[PDB]
DNA sequence: CGTACTTAGGTTAGGCTAACCTAAGTCAC
DNA sequence: GTGACTTAGGTTAGCCTAACCTAAGTACG
């Protein structure tokens, strides 16, 4: 179940990313609640928060914050239910 | 299980939840009857639009005159028919209700009249339950009864068992029970106390003592000595 | 109005046989008062469900089943008809439109009772034998 | 089964013994198809047609034709239907 | 709207596995839309029916059986995405919406033609494995 | 048997029928989808409550505006699927109706749009069936055609097949017979003489012959030569 | 050429499950 | 005290069989 456990170990949830001090990482997984949404998409494609781009996640402390995101086309925030629902590898 | 008619056991069913003090909802129809919800409200429904009944706003179920007539046309086939199976057929006291609920939806008018002579004009059913609608067939206070729960609730003691509700009757298994134990109409029994709603109730009759359910204990109308 | 179709239909070719007449689908239509259609219908479904055939000549022919559920009916019904003359009073000529309803919804357990009653009656009080009392144990 | 098959085999249909010249006999089966009409069954007591008592059937020629009984309070016409639905002893 | 209840609730269950979150009946409520009793009978028929069970915790856990059907729901669901965005063409933001409706009506023949026509393709446009190819034969 | 959306099938049941030149009765509904009697008057008297048909005094279902746009919609869908599943996903010839009969319930207007562009603005179906309501997408006479039992009927002869009716597609098995012998759109047939009326009309192919059923044969239409 | 029966297309009554709802409770960290 | 879930009593959609009907045929002797 690559679905439930990635092969790829080094797979990391953009919100623990923020939470452990921010980093460069490529978008891999958007996940289905994520999709839900289709103006939320639209954002993701025009800054550039799409699978096999690079993005930069803003350090952040606490629980229910949004995550600041750095892509290619300019920055955008998410929320802690989207930001969890997003999957990266660091560099 | 085969009802024979449906309008006239919905009608009874109505009845026999009036007669216990029971707010007549579909639900109740439901759980009884053991039918499914949306057969219910649709029953009923053709029943509302033939006029023997109306649904309130707070869903109670009301009869119409017609099906208040019609109900009692029904019960009072019923009891008569309770009365000729034990008095003169002599069919075992547990198994009569299940019996008069099939025969209460062919009995005529003209045989109710003649089982009345026959019978010496009977009030009640084996079971204690005024025989109703005489009065179309060319023919008690009932405020000092208390339901068994209500008094085991309130202290409990002593009492003269006078009705026992056709929702009881159903059961042949427990009926076997009430007689071997003698929780029978004109018998005393000794009701235990208890404390709150939901609760077993425990009855001392003549030959021992058993445990009646909380709508069981309803059901069964008892004059405290 | 009939309070069971399947009895009905049933209790008429036995009534039919009884007459010594060919039991048709023609003579249960005028009998029980219902169309053609209707008839041949409710004798297809009674033939699916093994209570009958229709022999290759049309006349309807009762199987072990049919006769056996036939035989049941027709004695509650005179079991009823004595009840309703000898106990109860109910006018001779009324007797018979009671208890074709009542033959429906009697218990063989009423039935014994009723024998015990009646003191073993052989006959309807129209002088109509009594069948499958054998079947009752008594 | 004495319902379908008579144990006594000397009983007979009315319109038969009707057919056959009459002949004063026993009524003993008035079949269900009879009793279905209850303003006949009135008439059949009034005059007698009744399982116990004797009568006198009428000699009849033809088939469709009524058959003429007489009994101990007077007579009544049966239709063919009728009579063949009524059995007696002669 | 959901146009299956029972594929719709098991690939919620999924996804929320997906997502590394517990998967409960308040979850289902909130994301499909529907009220807390509803989930709740829903859940019970599906447990009823042996897709899945309500462990000690409250959690729902599939069975091997709700798996297989949950895991056959987002195959096709992903094999539509791909074909919707690589081949029809439709926008990136609408693919997910369409994919929800014909996840439950495509057939394993379909998908066996499109894992060809796709070049055996292993994850959706959204970068989500596609599960359950082995059980195609692929 | 799931129909996916019961509304919707009804719909192109009553288009099939106004297709195949046929009356569309309840009882015709009720054939093809394989549900009671009492069923389909049922589904019809909500979809005529709702205002998509009525039933006439000949008892015959008439489609109202929103009703016929609504069925035109749902068969526009139906054949653009058989199109996509044909001309580019490659699912076999005789499977093709019946997947499509699923996905002509959940496919949008914007995919509908975009398969037009992608299949080149198609005209017909795989089975030569006219593709209707392209107007509302943004977007021949066919007199000449005559069904091949009612040619047979009339003497027989060459024709050339043109289309195969919604009806006849959902028989896989029939429509692998169809493909074999090659009673297909754009090959030439040989259509036997028969007389009367419901008589299996014998057709030789490129590749053999094979047997039509009266229904069959009547859903099948051709160009004589 | 009337009797028996079939064909064709309905009807109402009386059942069902699936899948939605609100209002007003309980139960537990 | 908010979150999760149950209790209680409904709803519409979409299925079913049994048991009635009329109108207009066919098969027969
Ligand atoms: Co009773
Ligand atoms: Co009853
Ligand atoms: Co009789
Ligand atoms: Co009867
Ligand atoms: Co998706
Ligand atoms: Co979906
Ligand atoms: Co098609
Ligand atoms: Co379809």
């Amino acid at each position: 179940g690559d679905s439930v456990e990635p092969v790829d170990t080094d797979l990391r949830r953009v919100d623990e990313v923020a939470r452990s001090g921010g980093g460069r990482a490529l978008v891999c997984r958007i996940a289905e609640h994520v999709q839900l949404d289709p103006d939320l998409m639209s954002e993701l494609k025009k800054v550039g928060v799409v699978p096999g781009n690079e993005i930069d996640i803003v350090a952040v402390a606490g629980v229910n914050k949004p995550i600041q995101v750095q892509g290619s086309e300019g920055g955008t925030q998410l929320q802690p239910g989207i930001a969890h629902a997003v999957m990266v590898r660091v560099k | 299980n085969d009802l024979i008619d449906t309008t006239e056991m919905y009608l009874r069913t109505i009845y026999d939840l009036e007669e216990e003090g029971v707010v007549p909802l579909r639900a109740r129809i439901a759980e009884r009857l053991e039918q499914s919800g949306p057969t219910v409200s649709q029953t009923v429904a053709r029943m509302e639009r033939d006029g023997l009944l109306t649904v309130a706003e707070d869903r109670h179920l009301e009869l119409t005159k017609a099906g208040r007539a019609r109900a009692i046309s029904v019960m009072r086939k019923h009891r008569l028919a309770e009365r000729l199976l034990v008095d003169v057929i002599g069919l075992e006291w547990e198994q009569v209700h299940l019996e008069a609920c099939r025969w209460e939806h062919v009995m005529s008018e003209a045989v109710e009249r003649k089982l009345v002579k026959l019978l010496g004009n009977p009030t009640t059913s084996p079971y204690g339950n005024p025989i109703p609608g005489l009065d179309e067939l060319g023919v008690p206070v009932d405020t000092d009864l208390r339901r068994v729960d209500e008094v085991a609730r309130s202290g409990g003691g002593r009492a003269l068992v006078c009705r026992i509700a056709e929702h009881v009757q159903l059961d042949p298994d427990l009926m076997s029970e009430l007689k071997k134990v003698g929780v029978v109409p004109g018998n005393e029994i000794d009701i235990v106390a208890v404390a709150g709603v939901n609760k077993p109730i425990q009855v001392q009759g003549s030959e021992g003592g058993t445990q009646l359910q909380p709508g069981i204990a309803h059901a069964v109308m008892v004059r405290v000595k | 109005d009939l309070i069971d179709t399947t009895e009905m239909y049933l209790r008429t070719i036995y009534d039919l046989e009884e007459e010594g007449v060919v039991p048709l689908r023609a003579r249960i239509a005028e009998r029980l008062e219902q169309s053609g259609p209707t008839v041949s219908q409710t004798v297809a479904r009674m033939e699916r469900d093994g209570l009958l055939t229709v022999a290759e000549d049309r006349h309807l022919e009762l199987t072990k089943a049919g006769r056996a559920r036939a035989i049941s009916v027709m004695r509650k019904h005179r079991l009823a008809e004595r009840l309703l003359v000898d106990v109860i009073g109910l006018e001779w000529e009324q007797v018979h439109l009671e208890a074709c309803r009542w033959e429906h919804v009697m218990s063989e357990a009423v039935e014994r009772k009723l024998v015990k009653l009646l003191g073993n009656p052989t006959t309807s009080p129209y002088g109509n034998p009594i069948p499958g009392l054998d079947e009752l144990g008594v």
